[PDB]
């Protein structure tokens, strides 16, 4: 369920 | 086109 | 009930899994075969049409075979042109797997959809791409067009006799691509075409491989539009005689019988005695055995009477030399098979030399009945039950011989 | 099962509930069974040709055995021709009979991968590979990996289903040889759909939580993802030719069946980054690419200049492929942002962003004649801020003297890569009508 | 072009003249070609860089503005250049589909057996006419599927065969009627039921009453045969 | 938006 | 074809009734 | 090679393919001379030889065929259509898009040397000038049928040049006129190629490269004078390509013969 980079 |  | 198992098969399908929606899409068979009513049919191939445009390649191989297996009731569907109109808006993708399948579907669609240009379109096109798949079911569904069409089967038959001649695509596509020249049996000037191209093909290619199926087709072709039966009977017998591929001439043998069953009064003497010629010049045992066989089911059928119809001895005839050397002969089917004739003759034609020939088929058939009392054989007991089957015919035939025939039969008890 | 769920197939009329359960309980627990092309290949054809060829060839084709073709195959560079021979009455046979032979074609693919052998006989040995894929898959898979292995440890299924990854460990003979590689492609497809389940499996399984989920969802995709990158390493051309072709088709067509699965994986493959040396066969290849317009400017607002160099030319080629106004909009975005990083970059990273991405340029200036007058400020800019520098610090070459027309400093090789590129635009522009 | 865009106001407003639509806008092509060249950018959306979307195939407006652009480029051949890739694949859509309206064009990318085997069929039935009955019935219902066949195969010949299969049909019934075995049981009985013979004769009545009266053709030859 | 449908290609209307 | 057509000894043709005829008198097995 | 057999031809080509699996082995100038000459089998043959060779014998075959060799012992015919099939080999176009390409992108060619290329002009133009029946109107359509491939096997403006200035001499059955119309669809620029052009004086039927533009320019003249940022362009680059190049302006003559026509809408033009 992650879709993109995680900070941003 | 579709439509002229 | 049968509305209660309609929207819960649609709820099945609008759940998340495939493997539930697999599951509802291919019961939906079950329930076309328990409910047969028409409004019905129409929501539930809709839906199915729905889930056909967006699905997951998997749910469309099963859609496609559920109306690959329910084919029959799709003469009491409704609205066509939104069905259709689904089905072939899914053809635009990208991907070559689906693409074949959408085809596919469209192949099956063929007991209702004759004439959508569209649909001829496609396949006309998806038949030259490269991607090997949707080029073999774009095949196929041209195999299912032609036969529920005509205008499409020239138009292939044009593209066809290009493609075969623009020297492009491997041999494999090439004996894919030969049996739909099957269906070409709408017209006679189509046929012609398709027989010149046919005969071309064969000088064309002189392969076993390439042979078999040209002839397979070709001969199938004349079976159905029955009008160069004779062009196809004297093409038959030069290659009988003279190519020398042993599988082509049991090709040969497996295609004369198939004529000889369907049309046996355009079977012709020199056509018969072409046939004899070639059976007397044989070496092998097998193909004469087939070329023996193709004769017993001649002298069954009516051409016996064409043959020995006058306006030459019946003796001078080729074939009964042949029938009686055969059924003299050493092996034991071509004994059945040579008895068998013998039998046929003798019943059928009454002339005034044939009383030799009812000596001679019941003496060699008393030889069957030893041969085969003492074989013990699974092939053995069929050309016993053959040589009782002559024994039936010919006393109940001619009452003459019958005294002779059981007290020959007694002495075999 | 695959077996008996093809007889199912056949039987569906008489059996009631039963193939629905038995297809919707492979549909839940095998779907590497239940992958599509072997059913579609299974399906075939009903012009029957098969069908009457087998009828009158296979007759009494003086009964060749595995023992004969393991002879004849063993002695197979003294004697191509008898093995053909005895492969090509194996393809006239059927599906059923073919189990005993299973054995002997597997593995011994080794000769079959010593080059000067025929791909009449390749692919002869393709075609039944396929059979026996749809009669018995996962033997045939495990014989085929052991017997693939580069000449010799022994994998089992639970390890194939655990790395597979260990598939595309073989020969880089293999790697060039393309029917060879085909079967590696579907095996390599199949054992990662396999993974999915048997990571599933093992999860609820081991329950005797919500991280795990998301361990299994990372696990996968880091691992097809990185599936994806050996394969377009194998479609970099090696060092020696400096065959490809049909090998990069075939690596294209997964690459197109992965995409159409996930479209995830294509954004996590981009994000990564692959060699641009691959990047435009690959998008020659691949069609379902255009999703990438959706993504292209998230990896331009990436903080790694290596990322944003990646998005850039990656923007360039589909802007060469593809000329949609989506596209125009990501393409004004990418110049307004090389602008953004000309105005924020100092010099050395200035060299080590702006010498790849100008053949960026070009394609930009190829597909969009509206998009032009940003190019030429943006490349009069950069070109005379790098002479600038240039001039700073002491300089041999002198441009500023080379202006009336090996491993140099980076200035001056920005200046000659900005001034090349400008003559490719002017080129283009003469020659393209 | 006005005369374009209100002949395709008058097909979206009355969508079912469209033939007559297509049929005349094919005959303007055909009549002038060159006036139509300037508009050919414009008529059909051509953006001068950009992937135009692919045009619906059978909307009735793109069809109807695609046959005249067909019947202009019968002679000039100074657009196929102009021509999109769509425009490629829907001439050859077209050309398939509607032959009468659209001509044949150089584009790259598309660059009496039959009465003689009926009389020979009806000879061979007249000559082999001397033999035994069964034969006889075996030789008649071969020849009357064949004809049949023949009739559903060809169309100006249909006639004929079906006059000549219903002939043969006719004397099959009346041969079967005669070697019924009613003929070889006694006189005095007549059980009940057997009668083909009977229910042959009201057929063959109604057989020859349908031949003389619903074929069109027919002489006094064929008039004194029936009777 | 359509992965697999391609940009170049006609919509479903409805 | 087979060889006499009026044959009643055949398994396949014989019908229900006296298959359960057939059932009951193969379980007996004996004639006195 | 030797034996006139009819039927059992068949059976000689079946068991030379089974015993032969590469088809060129043994004996290569034997299999050529078979395959090519100055029968019947020979397109089944070579459908083999073209799907089931390998790629360093298709490229030693191409290269022995293509080479200089004034013996003229290849079929020109089979020859060529044997180089149109390696092109368009399906392996090689397995899984990329099919009937969506774009027009200005050419994806991938075959390379050919200068030699090769001269070899293979001149053996297209013989078979050109062979001409038993077909005529001029023929031969034209069998040009058009054999150029795709010349300007892919070309693929370069040095190759074009040197095709270009490549003009036989002779005057009767020349086909160079022909060709050097067909410059056309090769798109160059030279002025002096189309002066040979110019003195062949022949007509153009076939498709023209630069049309579009043509079209483009001649439209834009038109609607110029029918507004009246364009009328610079629509009078100066028009008749600086039409001072370049007069065959284009020739052909393209008709659509400017049916423009103009304003005059009964404005006849004192004041």
């Amino acid at each position: 369920t992650s879709p993109s980079y995680s900070p941003t | 086109s579709p439509t002229s | 009930d049968a509305n209660s198992a309609l929207m819960e098969l649609d709820k099945g399908l609008r759940s998340g899994k495939l493997g539930e929606q697999c599951e509802a899409v291919v019961r939906f068979p079950r329930l076309f075969q328990k409910y047969p009513f028409p409004i019905l049919i129409n929501s539930a191939f809709l839906k199915l049409a729905d889930v056909f445009r967006v699905g997951n390649n998997f749910l469309r191989l099963c859609v496609l075979k559920v109306t690959q297996q329910s084919e029959k009731h799709l003469e009491k569907i409704l609205n066509v042109d939104e069905f259709v109109k689904r089905i072939f808006s899914v053809i635009h993708s990208n991907d070559p797997v689906a693409r074949a399948i959408t085809l596919r579907m469209l192949g099956s669609l063929a007991s209702i959809i004759p004439e959508r240009k569209n649909a001829h379109h496609s396949i006309r096109q998806s038949l030259d791409s490269h991607d090997n798949v949707e080029v073999e079911a774009a095949v196929f569904a041209a195999a299912n067009f032609s036969a529920q069409s005509k205008d499409f089967a020239v138009g292939i038959c044009n593209k066809i006799s290009e493609m075969i001649q623009g020297l492009a695509t491997p041999v494999d596509l090439k004996l894919k691509l030969i049996p739909i020249l099957q269906h070409m049996h709408h017209d006679a000037i189509l046929a012609s075409s398709a027989r010149q191209l046919l005969q071309q093909l064969v000088t064309s290619y002189p392969s076993t491989k390439m042979v078999i199926v040209s002839l397979h087709t070709f001969t199938l072709l004349a079976a159905s539009s029955l009008v160069d039966t004779p062009k196809q009977i004297q093409l038959l017998l030069q290659y009988l005689k003279n190519d020398p591929r042993k599988a082509v001439k049991r090709l040969a043998i497996q295609d004369l019988k198939l004529l000889a069953n369907k049309t046996p009064h355009t079977w012709s003497r020199e056509n018969i005695q072409a046939l004899c010629e070639c059976a007397l010049q044989t070496p092998y045992d097998s193909l004469k055995l087939g070329m023996l066989s193709v004769l017993s089911t001649l002298s069954g059928t009516i051409a016996i009477k064409h043959y020995f119809s006058i306006v030459s001895s019946p003796r001078s005839s080729d074939l009964v030399k042949l029938a009686q050397e055969c059924c003299y002969h050493n092996n034991r089917g071509i004994a059945a098979h040579g008895v068998r004739v013998l039998t046929n003759i003798t019943v059928s034609c009454q002339e005034k030399d044939l009383l030799a020939l009812e000596q001679d088929a019941v003496f060699g058939l008393e030889s069957l009945l030893v041969l085969c009392s003492q074989d013990d054989s699974p092939g053995a007991q069929a050309t016993l039950k053959i040589a009782l089957n002559c024994m039936v015919k010919l006393a109940k035939g001619r009452p003459h011989l019958s005294q002779s025939v059981v007290e020959t039969l007694l002495t075999q008890l | 099962i695959k077996f008996l769920i093809r007889q199912a197939q056949g039987l569906q009329q008489e059996l009631g509930g039963l193939h629905s359960a038995l297809l919707r309980l492979l549909a839940t627990n095998y779907p590497h069974l239940c992958i599509v092309d072997d059913w579609i290949c299974e399906e075939e054809i009903t012009g029957t040709d098969a069908l009457l060829r087998r009828m009158l060839l296979t007759n009494n084709a003086k009964n060749h055995s595995p023992k004969q073709l393991q002879e004849a195959f063993s002695a197979v560079p003294v004697n191509n021709t008898q093995v053909m021979q005895i492969i090509e009455h194996l393809t006239l046979l059927s599906a059923s009979e073919l189990i005993p032979y299973a054995e002997v074609l597997t593995s011994n693919m080794s000769q079959l991968l010593n080059s000067g052998v025929p791909r009449r006989i390749l692919q002869t040995v393709n075609k039944l590979w396929m059979v026996l894929n749809t009669v018995m898959p996962r033997r045939l898979w495990v014989m085929t990996v052991n017997a693939l292995q580069p000449s010799q440890q022994k994998y089992t299924q639970n390890d194939l289903m655990i790395d597979p990854l260990i598939v595309l460990r073989c020969d880089q003979r293999v790697h060039r040889c393309p029917p060879l590689m085909d079967i590696t492609l579907h095996m390599l497809n199949g054992y990662l759909l396999a993974s999915k389940a048997y990571l599933s499996a093992h999860l609820k399984e081991t329950e005797q939580e919500v991280t795990r989920e998301e361990l299994k969802n990372a696990l996968l995709a880091a691992q097809d993802s990185a599936a994806v990158q050996i394969l377009l390493e194998i479609c970099l051309p090696t060092e020696e030719e400096k065959n490809l072709r049909e090998v990069q088709c075939l690596i294209c067509c997964l690459l197109h069946q992965m995409y159409i699965a996930d479209p995830n994986i294509a954004k996590l493959v981009h994000f990564q980054g692959y060699p641009c040396e691959l990047l435009p066969l690959t998008v020659a290849g691949i069609p379902s690419m255009h999703i990438c317009l959706d993504f292209i400017p998230e990896l331009i607002a990436q903080p790694e200049l290596e990322k944003q160099i990646f998005a850039i030319q990656l923007l360039s080629h589909l802007c060469i492929q593809y000329a949609l106004p989506k596209s125009l909009s990501v393409a004004r975005l990418a110049v307004n942002v090389m602008g953004t990083l000309l105005t924020v970059l100092t010099q050395a990273k200035r060299y080590a962003f702006f010498m790849p991405t100008l053949p960026s340029l070009v394609s930009f200036c190829r597909a969009f004649p509206p998009l032009y007058e940003d190019i030429m400020s943006l490349l009069i800019q950069i070109g005379q801020v790098c002479a600038s520098d240039v001039a700073t610090q002491t300089r041999d070459i002198d441009p500023i003297i080379t202006r009336l027309q090996g491993s140099m400093d980076p200035d001056v090789q920005l200046c000659h890569c900005i001034e090349r590129t400008v003559i490719e635009i002017i080129n283009m522009s003469v020659s393209g009508i | 072009h006005l005369a374009l865009v209100e002949l395709l106001k008058n097909l979206t407003k009355y969508p079912t003249d469209r033939d007559s639509i297509w049929k005349c806008l094919k005959f303007l092509g055909s009549r002038h070609p060159t006036l139509v060249l300037p508009l050919v950018p414009e008529l059909l959306s051509t953006h001068p860089f950009f992937d135009t979307a692919e045009p619906d195939m059978d909307d009735p407006a793109y069809i109807a503005v695609l046959v005249l652009i067909f019947n202009a480029a019968k002679t000039c051949p100074t657009m196929p250049a102009l021509f999109s890739d769509h425009t490629f694949r829907h001439y050859a859509y077209l050309r398939d589909s509607l032959s009468h309206l659209v001509p044949a064009l150089r584009l790259p990318g598309r660059k009496d057996p039959s009465q003689q085997f009926l009389q020979q069929s009806l000879e061979r039935v007249y000559s082999l006419q001397h033999l035994d009955p069964q034969g006889a019935q075996e030789l008649l219902e071969f020849t009357i599927r064949d004809l049949q066949r023949l009739g559903e195969l060809q169309s100006e010949l249909a006639g004929v065969a079906d006059f000549s299969a219903t002939y043969l049909r006719c004397q099959l019934l009346l041969i079967k009627a005669l070697q019924e075995k009613l003929w070889n049981v006694a006189a005095p009985l007549y059980l009940k039921q057997s009668d083909l013979a009977s229910a042959a004769a009201k057929q063959i009545m109604e057989e020859t009453y349908k031949m003389e009266f619903m074929y069109s053709g027919v002489e006094n030859k064929q008039v004194v045969i029936i009777h | 938006t359509s992965p697999s449908y391609s940009p170049t290609s006609p919509s479903y209307s409805p | 074809a087979h060889v006499w057509e009026d044959n009643w000894d055949d398994d396949n043709v014989e019908d229900d009734f006296s298959n359960q005829l057939r059932a009951e008198l193969e379980k007996h097995g004996y004639k006195m | 090679e030797a034996v006139r057999l009819g039927p059992s031809s068949g059976l000689l080509v079946d068991w030379l393919e089974m015993l032969d699996p590469e088809v060129v082995s043994s004996c290569p100038d034997l299999q050529l001379r078979l395959l090519f000459s100055r029968p019947s089998f020979r397109p089944y043959l070579l459908t083999l030889f073209t799907h089931q060779s390998s790629w360093p014998t298709l490229h030693q075959c191409i290269r022995v065929l293509l080479g200089k060799s004034r013996e003229q012992r290849f079929d020109p015919s089979a020859s060529l259509d044997f180089l149109w099939a390696c092109i368009h080999v399906p392996r090689i176009w397995q899984g990329r898009d099919q009937r969506t390409p774009q027009k200005r992108r050419e994806e991938l060619v075959l390379r050919v040397q200068g030699p090769e290329l001269i070899s293979l002009v001149e053996l297209i133009l013989a078979e050109a000038e062979t001409r038993s029946q077909d005529g001029d109107t023929a031969a034209c359509s069998l040009i058009q049928a054999r150029l795709p491939l010349l300007l892919s096997c070309c693929c370069g403006d040095d190759e074009s040049v040197r095709k270009v200035t490549e003009h036989l001499s002779g005057c009767i059955q020349q086909w160079g006129d022909s060709v050097l119309g067909r410059r056309c669809r090769d798109l160059l620029l030279q002025l002096y190629l189309q002066r040979p052009e110019l003195r062949v004086p022949v007509p153009e039927v076939l498709l023209h490269s630069e049309g579009a533009a043509s079209s483009s320019v001649c439209k834009l003249d038109g609607l110029i004078h029918r507004f009246i940022n364009r009328g610079a362009d629509a009078s100066m680059a028009c008749r600086k390509l039409a001072v370049a190049h007069p065959l284009l302006l020739l052909r393209h003559l008709p659509m400017i013969a049916a423009l103009l026509h304003g005059r009964t809408h404005l006849n004192f033009q004041e």
